[PDB]
């Protein structure tokens, strides 16, 4: 007996189903580490990360909510992106869109 | 992408199908529904979701909530579901999916710059409890009750005076006025009960016009057919509730005579089992009636090995009885009965008894209403198994039936359900956050009117709020003017119309009671049973439809020695 | 720990009893507050141990005798009452005429 | 029918002829009268008398009392009697026979639906004490005094500042204003004293107009003939009292010069024995004068084995004296005299000294004014026997003479007897309920303005209010607005007329002082003796009519180690 | 006549040339000046100077001060001098020579009947501290800070909610309104910070118009270039300050990008060393800029043997990080760096870092801002010796440079220096009296608005205020209305103009912030250095002009185990 | 003494630990609050003695074992945190999974 214990049924949860995704190879050209959160507009991340910013427009990382991907200096890796939903309006970040799309 | 169910539970709390153990009891709840869109859950923290342009939008204050409880496991009379909770203007705005409509789907609770966040993932959230049997013996009772998870307190008293030690009555205009003023200083919603024992209607009307939301008929002041009729007549015209503690001595008549005096009019019977007071030995038969809203006080809940021994003495100091006077003691055995005490537990499990209450410092424990209600559910599960209404391999229905006993039913009985009593939109945001391991015992956070009023707090000088010693301390929602804005003082319609609030210069928000005369047993949520019950005048055996109703005394109970220092 | 107000209040009873305990050890005749605290604390530990209410109501009358307390003290204490968490929850223990 | 006297006492308290021991002292009081009709006593509880149609009537609130103290044993300067006490609108309504005129005889205090009940059978009830020598060093002093049975506190201070550590003065308009505002937060009636040490009248008038009810002349600020004359001149025109702590150093003159400066004008002399301050070594000779109202501070009361040893050091930290400076220490032996300390006790017994006070945290104990007054009475009974005025085999007169010292006399001295000071109709209901075994030590209930403000309270979560730990806790009468309604802030007539209360937005009830210039030694109840007293300048021996006045130091005292944990 | 220097010091405190040790540190201050006329010093007590016609004059209240602190040793950014301090109308009236112009020479601070006295001979007096990094997690923080010597608290929060646990933000109009109301109940001056993380200006303007005096930009809500620009634009038009906790993850850019976003606009950088948050690993390079006002939070001050070990864990519970998530932990080593932690201490000694703060219960200790600031000064003296600016054989300059860090500089940074921050005429009388042996650890008296609000107080029932147990207890300046009159609630100019105070019915005095946009690094008193600093991206080594900046960890510190019970 | 609020607050922790200490001595299995108080007090004394944060984070895991506490208690205490005055000032000690 463990007070307040869970009895989670086994299996998995499919995340962000029914949405467009794409894979992008990203490389950290900066000299300091960079970490990106799950809902950040990927196209507006730190300029030191080199990748096809055009393809990443309107996308965010296809990872569980609240997690992140770290890029050590010189690190190269392919990441999977998932498209923003809702109104598909972007405000904030580096201020590159500040509107729909 | 994909995530395993266990890792998911660890990050955002349990989801549909997952079961959770309530504290150290044998009760298990199962998430019936989840209002989220997997992958779009909102979480706060460094690099998390709730950030500008992401999980937080660009709306103005008017277009977003003031507070959001993220990933909560709601346990209420209407369901056990996973969802975000939005609070706006001190009230429940919505139960749904929170976030930013700009980039996320299905957002019903918008989060903006003006939104504070409470992380509830892994926690159970319930409405604040409502205790309708409070003896205002001392003001310290409010903090004790708030700490246990009770946010509304209805009762009567003037302090440690004989009348109050024995009855829930705030006698007359002057004392009623004084207590209403004092009420502004307490961090719980409050409603007062006047002395209803009089055979002259005007004496009662004055009290209602002064501010009480109900009248207590108590035998110590004379619970006679004349007094009862008078109180009910006034209650019927002023829309206030009547609470009853009948004639234990059978001095003016037996239970059938009292029932006859009531004449089918709506009335809340206090401690219906009788140990707390009432026609010996069959006051319990009252729960069979359509116009009777029955409640239990907590010392007899649940039936344990030490219950009887303890009661024989407790019943002396409360009612000012003399152990040296034969008549003052000889009736003890007629008032404390193993037979009705064992039956009371089953009657709750069947939904015949609809409310639980304390009877604070007058044969009841103010900080144990919630705790004891769950101990009874545990004991009944252990002894009787699944309820006829249960579905699935969980105790979901039993949980909804019992939580209703100290939340929505007390609210309905006293005409305040339009304001408090459950987690429904528009109601005051009186919420309690619980860690599953401490459910019903020690809350993580107690929210009043949308502001945290009390919570466990560690070393004030520490680098974080968690270092020892951790103990409950008053928060901003309990301070001066902020407190006034987050609590309600309930008044009768007549008092509200007479300008009583302005006259006494009451600072807190005011609410008016209504619908006290129209509620009946059928309106009690999940507890509307009207059993054909009888009590043998000689053996004291309780029977429903001829079958004997009884249970066995517990030797050990959950939510006890594992959690308390003393 | 998440100590509620009632638990903290009992810490005061416990400390008061520590005072009395040391004084009794020195061989002093206990006064009114010391006697009440000593017997009360004894009952609380009894409940922690799992003793029944019935047993404690009895045992509580054999903690201090008339020769261990000051004159008039037994008469100032017609009874002693204290609650504690027994295995079956909070219960009230009333010890009548504790000092004989 | 018939009932034996013992069983009667056990049920309703003692009656005419019965004697009662005060705590563990040698003082015995005897009930002089009983206002009841035997068999018609009112008692509250299950099946008792105070019930609808029985001991409770059908009247409206306006025609019955709000609170009734049943079967009380009143101990006041006017008598020691058994009676019910009625309280209406926060004031004493009547002392008589309570009940319902419909079925009972001789009812003078009607009980109805609007009546709360306090059972006082077996208890002694007294007026609340009045301490007129308070140094407002810290606000915590109020709770300490209230717990001991003191309900009115007169004094001066701004907090823990040097001026206040040494003198009872709230210096000027700004500080006076600030303290009056702070006063609303304390559960006792309060009146402030300004700094009266100035030779320019206007500087004093401003202070009186600001709100003080008196002026303290203290040697630390310069108790010179010029300052004294100035203060008295202002006192005579503004109807406020002057409290004096004379020139101990004999710097500006001897006691005869100060007396000459006073010029027969009314004045309250603080700690008249001198240890607390005053012309060394004969300030005590002041009690011989008709215009002098003399009081004692409490550390010298009563003369015990440890008194002298303790005083030599205490007299340093208070007045900011340097033990390394010869002049600051050499006078210690001239200020602390065994001779006058032993005489002071007898002077109280004879009625030459009329008041007792504390001198809170400046050579005095705030929670021991009442306690010490009774210890002196005990010690005097033991040493001198019955007073010339006693009648019967009891100490009734000695008890009335001593209770007057901290109740009615302080009230008369400061012009507030029209409001407080005794249990008489029309006065504010500041009452203290005591169990005989704890009389003068630890009260059962402290009532302020008709609401219980503090009382011993047990476990908040318990089934009854009696379980341990039991300790004093604030009640509803001490909460916010209810407190404001049950306490009085005293103002000078000028301040009251100037609208000071409205200007500072004072929330409590306001009372105005009056009759401070017309009281004289002859007006002090049971303490009006003007002895022909002399003090030998060399031996310090006190003599009255040539006979030496002295007493012996106590080794053990009642109301001490049997009641206190530390 | 003549008196020896030692006897003089013992009587009136030290004078010109005398040195004093600060607590148990190695820091020594030397009295630079004395404003008295030898022989004419004012001292209070029996037979002392402050008496009618002597050191006290005949003036009316308007012509003399309400309070005088006699013979104080002032330690402020402008000097270390001996002088009397006059307080009138709750503000500093004068620093000079007190007394009576009638008989004494050079009197600049007149003492009359309306004057209270605080004896400060032998004590050090300083302005009250100002903590600008408060997380309003619980109200108990105010008393803790006041006890340590801090009288103004600026920060944000709604209580123990996730958002507040992590950031100093009071989100939106409703919560801002509620906290402003709650603020009236606390004994410290208060100013709130809103959530500045939004890319829509109107959402920020509403918050400023609601009452906040600044906006906190925090990474947990998204410290992006867009959010930063938006907050600063609003700050520039509404004259409020912006506090920054940058993007530690380097998610939106590196430190150079954030600096670029700031664009030379005025901004207060929180915990500039970075352990508390900020671009890893070079946020510290911000102190090189003219528009940046840099502060430190206190856990890293000063560098000790246990610092690193402790931080690795503390940085988890604050920001809601998961130790099981690699990304949530892997960066710990990038945020907690021995290199920058050791350099921070030297940067303070050089005047590159201008403020100290707590970061209450979110990686900081509310009661240790003052204490830790002095521990750093001690450690730097020990390691580096005299500063280039020192003159004489004392640490006077180092003391002025460090006291400015928690007094005047925080005041200037947030636009409240016109009201508080130092002991200068016209400023609110928020003063702290210290015994030299307890300097910076445990104050003797804490004065707010001219009334003592908290001080150590002994046994309430004792004959004097000094008997044990002695512990801090609230005084009159912390009670109800008196408190409202002695504290300030700071509002933005827009809020003040909109009638927010009247709308929420705020009872305390109101002050308006101004000059938040015009302050720059050059305005920081004694701490205006803009070093050419660099941080090696790989080694994390801090360099100024190419030279390595570092220090050694302390094994034992003063103001620690010798003073605390736990 | 001039005790600040934080010092007084710690007196409450100390007293709570005295309670647990006596119960463990009687041979009882400790409950939740007793376990937290006992281990916490141990750490505070450790700091008074001058032990390092690193050492205490380790030693704290050997105060109580799974057989000395009630069922479910170890799971109710994933960690214990307490601050105290070390020779080098106040420091936070976090003991992970203290009961094994
Ligand atoms: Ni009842
Ligand atoms: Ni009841
Ligand atoms: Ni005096
Ligand atoms: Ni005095
Ligand atoms: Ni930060
Ligand atoms: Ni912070």
């Amino acid at each position: 007996m463990i007070p307040g214990e869970y009895h989670v049924k086994p299996g998995q949860i499919a995340l962000n189903t029914g949405r467009a995704t794409c894979r992008v190879v990203v490389e950290n050209h900066g000299d300091r580490p960079i970490q990106v959160g799950s809902h950040y507009h990927f196209a507006e991340v730190n300029p030191a990360l080199k990748f096809d910013r055009q393809q990443a427009a309107g996308y965010r990382l296809n990872i569980p909510a609240g997690t992140a991907v770290r890029f050590e200096p010189g690190q190269k890796r392919e990441v999977e992106l998932v498209a923003f939903a809702g109104h598909r309006a972007v405000f904030g970040f580096r201020g590159e869109v500040m509107g729909p799309l | 992408s994909n995530i395993s169910r266990q890792a998911y539970a660890d990050m955002f709390g349990p989801t549909v199908g997952d079961k959770v153990r309530l504290a150290d009891t044998e009760l298990w709840i199962e998430v019936e529904d989840d209002l989220t869109t997997y992958g779009e859950e909102v979480k706060f923290g460094g690099g998390k979701v709730i950030r500008d342009g992401m999980g937080q939008g660009q709306m103005l204050a008017a277009d977003c909530v003031d507070l959001v409880l993220t990933n909560a496991l709601i346990v209420d009379h209407w369901g056990i579901v996973k969802a975000d909770i939005g609070v706006k203007d001190g009230r429940i705005f919505a139960i749904g999916k929170a976030g930013n409509p700009d980039i996320q789907p299905n957002v019903t609770i918008p989060i903006g710059a003006a939104t504070e966040v409470i992380a509830a993932e892994g926690k159970i959230v319930t409405a604040g409890g409502i205790d309708t049997h409070i003896h205002w013996i001392c003001p310290q009772q409010a903090e004790e009750a708030l700490v246990s998870g009770v946010t509304t307190m209805v009762g009567g008293g003037t302090g440690p005076a004989a009348g109050t030690h024995a009855t829930t009555c705030t006698p007359g205009p002057w004392y009623i006025s004084r207590m209403l003023q004092a009420a502004d200083s307490l961090p719980v919603n409050i409603g007062l009960l006047g002395k209803g024992n009089v055979s002259q209607p005007d004496a009662l009307r004055e009290q209602v016009a002064a501010g009480v939301i109900g009248l207590k008929i108590h035998e110590d002041w004379g619970a006679t057919p004349a007094a009862i009729d008078c109180a009910l007549t006034v209650a019927d015209e002023m829309d206030i509730q009547v609470a009853l503690h009948s004639d234990t001595l059978n001095e003016s008549g037996f239970v059938e005579d009292t029932l006859a005096a009531i004449g089918g009019r709506t009335i809340h019977t206090f401690h219906t089992e009788g140990a707390g007071g009432g026609h010996a030995p069959d006051i319990i038969t009252a729960c069979a009636h359509p116009n009777i809203l029955p409640s239990s006080t907590n010392p007899t809940l649940p039936y344990t090995l030490n219950t009887i021994d303890e009661h024989l003495d407790m019943l002396m100091v409360c009612h000012h009885l003399d152990p040296d006077i034969a008549e003052d003691v000889a009736f003890a055995e007629s008032r404390i009965r193993r037979e009705t005490i064992a039956a009371e537990d089953v009657l709750h499990d069947l939904g015949a008894f609809s409310l639980t209450s304390s009877d604070s410092q007058a044969m009841g424990r103010v900080g144990e209403v919630i705790l004891r209600t769950w101990q009874v559910a545990h004991r009944m599960k252990v002894q009787r198994g699944a309820l006829a209404e249960e579905t699935g391999d969980n105790d979901n229905f039993r949980v909804k039936r019992y939580i209703a006993k100290y939340t929505i039913n007390p609210a309905l009985t006293h005409g305040i359900a339009h304001e408090v009593g459950s987690i429904e939109v528009g109601k005051l945001a009186d919420l309690v956050v619980w860690s599953p391991a401490f459910f019903g015992v020690k809350p993580a956070t107690v929210i009043k009117g949308g502001m945290i009023a009390i919570a466990p707090m560690g070393d004030i000088n520490a680098s974080i709020p968690t270092p020892q010693p951790v103990h409950y301390r008053p928060m901003f929602g309990a301070l001066g003017s902020a407190r006034h804005h987050c609590r309600l003082t309930f008044l009768s319609q007549a008092a509200a119309a007479n300008g009583v609030a302005e006259r006494l210069n009451l600072r807190s928000a005011i609410a008016v009671v209504k619908g006290c005369r129209t509620v009946q047993k059928a309106d009690m949520v999940h507890n509307s049973l009207q059993p054909n019950i009888t009590v043998d005048a000689q053996t004291y055996e309780v029977r429903v439809d001829g079958e004997l109703i009884t249970s066995e005394p517990a030797d050990v109970l959950p939510m006890a020695q594992r959690y308390f220092l003393f | 720990m998440e100590l509620t107000p009632r638990e903290k209040d009992k810490l005061l009873l416990f400390t008061a009893a520590l005072v009395a305990e040391r004084r009794l050890a020195r061989g002093l005749k206990l006064n009114y507050p010391e006697s009440v605290a000593l017997i009360s604390a004894f009952i609380m530990e009894g409940a922690r141990d799992g003793k029944s209410v019935a047993s404690l109501m009895e045992e509580g009358r054999h903690v201090l005798t008339r020769e261990q307390v000051m004159e008039g003290v037994p008469e100032m204490i017609p009874d002693i009452q204290v609650e504690a968490t027994f295995p079956d929850g909070s219960k009230l223990v009333t010890v009548h005429n504790p000092i004989i």
